[PDB]
RNA sequence: GCCAAGCUAAUACAUGAACCAACCGGGUGUCUCCACUGAGACGCCCAGCGAAUGAAUGACAGUAAAACCAAUGCCUGCAGUAACACCCAGCAGUGUUGACUCAAUUCAUUCCGCGAAAGCCGGCUU
RNA sequence: UGCAUGCCGUCCGUGAUUUUUUACUGUGACUAAAGAAGCGUGACUAAAGCAGUCAUGACUUGAAUUAGAAAG
């Protein structure tokens, strides 16, 4: 089947390698997952040593983290907006590592209100928490609009998950200009 | 911070994997002299980290001082032969080989492809020290450690 | 009933061979729980909790040693300043 | 072994004022309260001799809110005074 | 997936003749390495002559009559190695496995008191789950709470009956060691200095009791005592002193003449 | 090389164990007290191994005398001083390597693989 | 469980300061057997082999040692 050996490649001299052995199972490759956006569907794959790889065919939910607050939430995925490999992957809505997506922002708004007492009991730890703390205008604008941009940090074709992190800082401005 | 146009020349954002640059209360462990957060490490075999690694702004995975590439195996010396490729050079090692039947020597040489980090700026004819690492491309197995 | 003995109600088969006494064949009963078996099971739980209890005790002795050696150094320092 | 000072636990400094402790104390006691361990409280009676207030009540009874324990403190107020004299010289010496 | 061992490929120290069989017993994985062990069948059939062949060796071993480190071993391919304690209670024999001055395996007789302990060399230190420090030994032991002063070069005195550590000996400048590998295997010396070459093999310089100098790699030295006169283990007869080849031959000739 | 029906084992397959039984932490509601906030109950959650993502730790080792605020510790003003508001007054302030984004630990969210074989013998009612 | 505590040259880690290799040569380390060299041994000799020798066992039996390109 698919192989990952260097035998079929040319030498740096341009010469041709003469192969004198058959293909071995220890150097195989497999067909790509091509994970899409939709209702969950996965397929297990028995890998070397007896361990199992989870090949995701379709996903629509994931675990996304707000790095500044060091928290995370489970949210629904809405769209694929950008991809550095090619925009034909955006057209088909393919999920891969390091692609930019838009997720639901409602759970993050609820956590903000319950942790800081801010809408975007006697013990007021909120006053202590808001001290020397501020939020970026770029994030708050999206939190009010309903959707917020994020970056996939997992490999869906290897683990069956679509986890990620919200975009902040200069990386957010980089992708906003590329989408403008 | 703002976007550095002198660095972001690719379709994807360039960043270091080890640290997070968007931190409101950065830790002094990875704080650079110019405020910002930068990851750098000390490689082992009595080599010194260049000042551009600690205080620069270049992003380079496959750099032994600012990424997860580690040095283990052989340490060699050679002269710089070509610098036409991007972030990689060709070095030459010249040596004498002994023939037993005719009790005499003959000149021989070998060529190697070496990854060069933006911390160094070698020129053709210079001498460098290189160290073995994991395979980085079809031909590259070494990294530049010092320029003489 | 639940407490009735089941060994008595097992089906026996009679085998007749010429010039020999009759053969009675009955199966060996499986999953018959006896007091010997009941004691064997209960011992397994008792020793599992015992092994874990011993491991916690070993941890306490190690932490006692680390703290004791740490306090002697600062006690010695205070002794030098006092004299 | 008979000692002047006696140890009181687990009184809490932020929840009780200074006036509350001598309400339980019989009298002639000098009070000191500690915050590194909240429970700590040292009572040096003027004429303790046989500590009747310590042998009685103590573990048997309970303070406000929580049960209490008392033990002989094996601390002499004279030695503290001796250190106080040396300390005042040190403050003057500097 | 190798499971055979040709006789010509077997270690020379086993002393198996080339003409009396094509194969040799292949040791199983276990406490010691394949190239640095001595299988139980070789101990019981060769060396000691309690068994005349492999059939009689199996009869003895599978009854549980041979104890290694206070435990019955029933496999003739079990790998036994340096500093192991072997006891056969029915016969009443106790030995320790060591190296003689010529580098060969030697069985040293032990008293009942001396059979309760063995020396263990640390090879690694790591932290297990729950923040538990673990020390890995040259014979595959894992000690769950070593002394806080333990280092990778040190030696641990281990009581095998109670399964408890008793003492620790550190690898220092003034300690006595024995060489476990290389050309100097079996020699007993005293450390003079250790050379550190980061990334490569450290080199140890040693001094024999007779003043002779020799060196080995740092991974081939085994601490056995605080000086050449206070050893915590019993060593073979020659006391780890290499003898001149010319001199050794001359004495052997004289002894033969007097004996006859 | 094969089909259908009827019987029946498990160390095959599936399911499944409360109290005995601990230490430690995170988030939150009703009671007491202080001061004009702080402390302690009480409730209420949730905290195993392993896997995934995110946030911290994974040390220090280029200079020295002293003021001023608010909060704290200890003495009756700055001596004395591992840390910590009681049950534990020393129950980790200290992993390894030449080198690590490694070992291990805490926090947030998420898996949706993990029997004490529900096992078998023997010696003496256990 | 303080059951505790006291009666000049060096060692080790980290920063600052500036520089000499290669080659040849002497030692040393690390380097499977079988094969080659050779120490001992009256398998009746020898080609061999690693054994055996002597007075309820001993020899605390023996099985020594060397050379093997170049590169590291």
């Amino acid at each position: 089947g698919i192989v990952r050996s260097r035998l079929h490649k040319r030498k740096i001299t341009g010469g041709k390698t003469k192969i004198h052995r058959k293909r071995m199972k220890a150097e195989l490759g497999r067909l790509p997952a091509n994970t899409r956006l939709g209702a969950r569907r996965v397929s297990p794959v028995r890998a070397r040593g007896g361990n199992f790889k989870i090949r995701a065919l379709r996903l629509d939910t994931g675990n996304f983290a707000w790095a500044s607050e060091a928290i995370a939430h489970r949210v629904r995925l809405l769209d694929v907006v950008y991809n550095a490999t090619s925009n034909e992957l955006v057209r088909t809505k393919t999920l891969v590592k390091n692609c930019i997506v838009a997720v639901d922002a409602a759970p993050f708004k609820r956590w903000y209100a319950k942790h800081y007492g801010i809408d975007l009991k006697l013990q007021r730890e909120w006053t202590r928490r808001r001290r020397n703390h501020r939020v970026e205008k770029a994030i708050a604008d999206q939190l009010r609009e309903g959707r917020v941009l994020a970056r996939i940090t997992s490999r869906p074709g290897q683990s069956g998950r679509a986890d990620g992190i919200l975009l902040e800082g200069a990386e957010l401005q980089f992708y906003l200009k590329r989408l403008e | 911070h703002a976007v550095d146009a002198t660095i972001q020349h690719e379709k994807a954002y360039q960043r270091q994997t080890a640290v997070n640059e968007n931190m409101h209360r950065p830790s002094r462990k990875h704080v650079n002299k110019s405020g910002h957060i930068r990851y750098s490490k000390k490689i082992g075999l009595g080599f010194k980290t260049p000042a551009k690694a600690l205080n620069g702004k270049y992003i380079d995975r496959k750099c032994p001082f600012t990424s997860n590439v580690v040095i283990r195996g052989r340490i060699l010396r050679g002269v710089v032969h070509s610098t036409k490729m991007h972030r990689t050079i060709i070095i030459r090692r010249n040596y004498l080989h002994f023939i037993k039947k005719y009790q005499r020597y003959q000149k021989r040489h070998k060529s190697l492809a070496v990854h060069c980090s933006p911390a160094f700026d070698p020129k053709q004819g210079d001498e460098v020290v290189i160290g073995q690492c994991r395979p980085l491309s079809k031909t590259i197995r070494y990294n530049v450690l010092e320029v003489v | 009933s639940r407490t009735e003995d089941v060994r008595k109600y097992v089906v026996r088969r009679r085998v007749v061979k010429s010039g020999k006494k009759d053969r009675l064949k009955a199966p060996k009963i499986q999953r018959l729980i006896t007091p010997r078996v009941k004691a064997r099971r209960a011992k397994k739980a008792k020793d599992a909790i015992a092994k874990v209890r011993a491991s916690a005790a070993e941890r306490r002795e190690y932490l006692r040693l680390i703290a004791s050696n740490r306090r002697a150094l600062r006690q010695r320092d205070h002794s030098k300043k006092h004299t | 072994e008979n000692s002047s000072c006696v140890f009181v636990s687990p009184i809490f400094r932020p929840s009780t004022t200074k006036a509350q402790v001598m309400e339980l104390f019989a009298g002639v006691k000098v009070q000191r309260l500690r915050m590194y361990r909240q429970n700590f409280a040292y009572a040096y009676l003027d004429s303790p001799a046989a500590a009747k207030k310590f042998v009685e009540e103590k573990n048997g009874t309970e303070f406000r809110g929580h049960t209490l324990r008392v033990a002989l403190s094996a601390r002499s107020l004279e030695k503290l005074r001796a250190r106080q004299e040396a300390a005042n010289v040190v403050i003057a010496a500097h | 997936a190798k499971k055979h061992l040709k006789r010509l490929y077997a270690p020379k120290d086993w002393m198996l003749s080339k003409l009396t069989g094509v194969f040799a017993p292949r040791p199983r994985p276990g406490p010691h390495k394949l190239r640095e062990c001595l299988p139980l069948l070789v101990i019981i059939r060769n060396r000691l002559k309690y068994a005349l062949n492999a059939r009689e060796g199996e009869m003895i071993l599978r009854q549980g009559l041979v104890h290694v480190d206070n435990h019955p071993r029933r496999d003739g391919k079990y790998p036994a190695g340096f500093m192991d304690v072997v006891e056969i209670p029915k016969t009443g024999d106790r030995f320790r496995l060591m190296y003689d001055v010529k580098g060969r395996f030697a069985l040293v007789n032990l008293s009942e008191a001396e059979a309760q302990i063995k020396l263990m060399k640390v090879v690694n230190l790591y932290t297990a789950t729950g923040r538990v420090p673990v020390a890995v030994t040259h014979d595959g032991h894992r000690i769950r709470y070593p002394d806080p002063h333990t280092s990778i070069g040190d030696t641990i005195v281990y009581n095998v009956k109670e399964k408890k550590c008793v003492d620790l000996i550190k690898n220092r400048q003034g300690k006595a060691v024995i060489v476990t590998g290389g050309a100097n295997r079996g020699r007993i010396g005293e450390i003079v200095k250790v050379e550190c070459h980061p990334g490569a093999f450290n080199i140890a310089h040693l001094k024999d009791a007779s003043g002779a100098e020799f060196a080995t790699r740092a991974a081939n030295i085994f601490v056995i005592g605080k000086d050449l006169n206070n050893l915590q283990v019993t060593v073979p007869k020659q006391q780890g002193l290499r003898m001149n080849v010319i001199q050794e031959r001359e004495e052997r000739l004289i002894a033969a003449e007097a004996r006859k």
